[PDB]
């Protein structure tokens, strides 16, 4: 069991539109759009009321980042499709797939991370001179975890809620056993 | 002979082949690249240290001949040279003699060139300036 | 360019140690011998 | 670096990258790939117990090399070793890198034994920003009795009042 | 501003100085250099800005200027830029500068 | 067809 | 006489081999000063590319691939796709490994 | 050849309406007007950087940004600026910027 349910902060999804898009026309006609052809071969935009960022490519694939939940990404994709329809192009929701879900949580006790890396070494790799957070790669499900000495645990690489929830439920008893001071 | 070799002959050997010059021409594949470079490295003075030893973990401590004999180490001293680097550039055009000028990038500069083994009771060993009771303190025969 | 890779101290160190350890001088034999510590006159 | 960490003679990242001109990205990813494949080969072949040989921090091994580069006496080296060992107990410095915690412990023991060297010289030799050393000294200034070795003050060679104020 | 006034004066002096030979290459009379002056600063007296001694889409009496930048640092909220070498106007008052640090918090 | 580096005695 | 360093041996070995002091001298840092130049370009329309190519073959008949890349600033794939339609490379002549215009466009 | 950003200035639109009056009068042709605008932009770009000494800072809140055709556009509302002090607020302002790399 866990006393606190982790909350999400970024959901990344993709939608294919099945159409050809011109980057210059959507860079000039749209308001909040940026295009650096010398740097990145796509146009970048974002909207505020879900606070989500769209990577719009020339092949009709586009990527939504910065969504807190699934419905926020859904309404962001709806308004992005409205923007494409109203800007002078024809697009349709041919396929929409959520591909990344992250979340953060706190346990509110210090964790002896050296003993954690000594015990659960086959799934974890520690290198504090590069990054102070332990990188834990659990085999089922495919969720990576960033572990910190302050108790802040970051779960990354999810697709739905059950896998990240069961990942935290599995990582709670092996992390609550470590106490410092 | 060992004092003569350390104090005088080392410096002569360094000063014999101190200058080493590498030359790079214009690389005339395009008209914008017509610069000739000349990189000269010169070994200056040589400094010989007191005998020491580095450990497995990089820890270096001064080595004494009794400790060297017991631990199967080598009673050697490091040698450093003051290397000076000079980079010269010139406009490479045909029909004109090349005139190289300094780029004012001269970094200086002891660099490790090797451990010269030290003959005991030379001008470099620890036992040279040791007195009698000091020499029994180091577990050596007077 | 690396100055540490420019000068390999182990060339001189290994040359001196091989010439003093074994009897071979260079790269005459038996130039360097193990010291005969049987008596003081020896 | 795997060979260094295998024989309890482990080195750091900065001195490896000083010799090989390689970026941190591919070096870290290659390190992870090496560790995973060597653990897989050990599981397939002869299994080996870690018993703290590829530990991430390993700050106890970086003390005497930096002390020798600073030319400190070996008693100061042992005192800084005790300080680095006791830094595992403090929860406020647990997330710090082993290099910075080793440097600040060494500087604290230098100020404890009144070794006449400056923090600027330590920062120049060990390539650490003086602000990080000052922050580590400030956060370890409150932890006096938890870092100073008790038999050192029992022998009276050091005292708590030698530390300059913050 | 007196500084912007003298900058505008030396700008218009340099403009009417450097182009006279190119205008004479066209074969026009020298009085073309004269009357084109007279329509200029009088229009400046019609500008009344500087004192002269002479549902979501992109869709005079408006505040605008042009300038040059070097680097733009963008964060999650801040939008800092090292804006350089332009002329600004505020409430119909033109000013000249070297460097401006523009930043604004994203909503 | 050039020689790039060369030795200057 | 030779000079004997009277300081601590560890200070001398601080600069030895593994030294986490980073190297700072700019002597022969050619890899650093020629890896900072990067070429980036996109797919502009073909007509201006073909006009500029015809202008540069009218300037001189023979060019190399790297010279064309540093002149017209094109991706290698798109420059190859524009070149092979209207030009060809010499295989065995004295001007080999150099792109030149097709024989039908010589008289134009 | 520099960027063609300078058309929207008060001296810029003064020049474009002046050349419109010349075109209506028919004593100055078209390409002559384009090249004299080009050398006008050249002269003002060369002479704007050398003989001035003042500064300012800007404190505002943006609403819309964009980066297209290798130029930057910003709109800022309720912004605050300082003279060389003296401060005054601006209800609406638009910023158009071009890269420091020179074209052509």
């Amino acid at each position: 069991t866990s006393g606190i349910v982790p909350t999400l902060q970024n959901i990344v999804a993709t939608v294919t539109l099945g159409c050809r898009l011109d980057l210059k026309t959507v860079a000039l006609h749209a308001r909040n759009a940026e295009y650096n052809p010398k740097r990145f071969a796509a146009v970048i935009m974002r909207i505020r009321e879900p606070k989500t960022t769209a990577l719009i490519f020339a092949s009709g694939k586009m990527v939504v980042t910065g969504a807190k939940s699934e419905d926020d990404s859904k309404l962001a994709s709806r308004k992005y499709a409205r923007i494409i329809q109203k800007i002078g192009f024809a697009a349709k929701f041919t396929d929409f797939k959520i591909q990344n879900i992250v979340g953060s949580c706190d346990v509110k006790f210090p964790i002896r991370l050296e003993g954690l890396a000594f015990s659960h070494g086959t799934f974890s790799s520690y290198e504090p001179e590069l990054f102070p957070g332990l990188i834990y790669r659990m085999v089922k499900p495919k969720i990576v975890l960033l572990i910190f000495v302050s108790g802040k645990i970051v779960l990354t690489g999810a697709k739905q809620r059950e896998e990240i929830y069961q990942a935290f439920e599995a990582i709670y008893p092996v992390l609550s056993e470590f106490r410092k001071m | 002979s060992f004092n003569q070799f350390v104090d005088y002959t080392l410096q002569d050997i360094i000063c014999e082949d101190s200058t080493l010059i590498l030359e790079q021409l214009a690389q005339h594949t395009t008209e914008s690249d017509n610069i000739s470079r000349k990189y000269e490295i010169s070994f200056g003075k040589i400094y010989v240290t007191k005998p020491m030893v580095n450990e497995s973990d990089g820890v270096t401590h001064a080595l004494y001949p009794q400790e060297a004999r017991l631990r199967n180490l080598t009673y050697s001293s490091g040698l450093f040279v003051d290397v000076k680097k000079r980079t010269y550039e010139a406009i490479d055009v045909p029909g004109r003699e090349l005139k190289y000028e300094l780029i004012a990038e001269e970094s200086e500069g002891k660099v490790f060139i090797g451990r010269l083994p030290i003959m005991l009771r030379s001008k470099n060993c620890y036992l040279s300036e040791a007195t009698e009771s000091d020499l029994y303190k180091l577990k050596e025969c007077p | 360019f690396n100055m540490k890779l420019a000068i390999n101290a182990k060339t001189i160190t290994s040359g001196l140690k091989y010439a003093l350890a074994t009897g071979n001088w260079g790269e005459r034999a038996g130039v360097s011998q193990v010291l005969n510590r049987y008596t003081y006159s020896s | 670096l795997i060979g260094c960490r295998r024989a309890e003679v482990a080195r750091t990242f900065k001195e490896i990258q000083s010799l090989i001109h390689v970026k941190t990205k591919e070096f870290g990813k290659t390190l992870n790939i090496m560790k995973n494949i060597l653990r897989g080969k050990s599981e397939d072949g002869f299994l080996k117990i870690d018993t703290d040989n590829m530990s991430g921090a390993q700050n106890l091994t970086y003390i005497p090399r930096f002390c020798s580069h600073l030319g400190l006496p070996m008693q100061v080296t042992t005192s800084a070793e005790y300080t680095a060992k006791k830094c595992k107990e403090i929860k406020e410095i647990a997330g710090k890198s082993p290099i910075t915690i080793a440097v600040v412990s060494i500087y604290l023991n230098i100020l404890l034994f009144q070794i006449p060297i400056t923090a600027a010289k330590v920062g120049q030799t060990l390539q650490v920003t003086e602000g990080t050393i000052k922050s580590g000294y400030k956060i370890l200034y409150e932890h006096r009795d938890k870092l100073v070795d008790p038999q050192l003050i029992a022998n009276g060679v050091v005292s708590l009042d030698n530390l300059p104020g913050v | 501003n007196a500084e912007a006034s003298r900058v505008y004066e030396i700008i218009v002096e340099s403009v009417v100085n450097e182009v006279r030979e190119d205008f004479e290459n066209a074969g026009i009379d020298e009085q073309t250099l004269q009357d084109l002056k007279n329509i200029w600063q009088k229009k400046l007296t019609e500008t009344k800005v500087t004192t002269f001694s002479w549902d979501y889409l992109i869709s005079p009496d408006e505040n605008l200027m042009l300038c040059l930048y070097d680097k733009v640092t963008r964060t999650k909220a801040r939008w800092k830029c090292s804006l350089k070498d332009g002329v600004v106007t505020i409430n119909r008052n033109d000013y000249t500068f070297q460097k401006a640090q523009v930043e604004a918090e994203w909503v | 067809l050039r020689r790039k580096t060369r030795q200057l005695k | 006489r030779i000079t004997t360093l009277d300081e601590t041996v560890g200070v001398t070995m601080s600069h030895t081999g593994m030294s986490m002091r980073s190297d700072n001298s700019n002597f022969l840092k050619v890899g650093r000063e020629k890896a900072k130049s990067n070429i980036k370009s996109i797919r502009m329309p073909k007509k201006e590319i073909l006009d500029y190519l015809f202008k540069l073959f009218d300037e001189y008949d023979y060019w190399s691939l790297k010279g064309l890349k540093e002149r017209t600033r094109q991706p290698e794939a798109h420059l190859k796709e524009c070149l092979d339609k209207v030009a060809t490379l010499v295989k065995k002549g004295p001007y080999a490994f150099k792109y030149t215009l097709r024989p039908e466009y010589k008289k134009l | 050849g520099y960027y063609e950003l300078y058309r929207r200035s008060t001296i810029g639109n003064s020049l474009v309406d002046a050349l419109d009056t010349l075109i209506s009068d028919g004593r100055i042709e078209a390409s002559l007007a384009m090249r004299v605008l080009e050398t006008f932009d050249k002269v003002v770009a060369e002479t704007l950087k050398d003989n001035t000494q003042s500064k300012l800072t800007v404190k505002g809140n943006l609403d819309t940004y964009g980066f297209c055709d290798d130029v930057w556009t910003f709109i800022v509302k309720n912004c605050q600026v300082t003279v060389e002090q003296s401060v005054i607020s601006v209800d609406k302002l638009r910023i158009v910027a071009c890269n420091s790399k020179k074209s052509e």
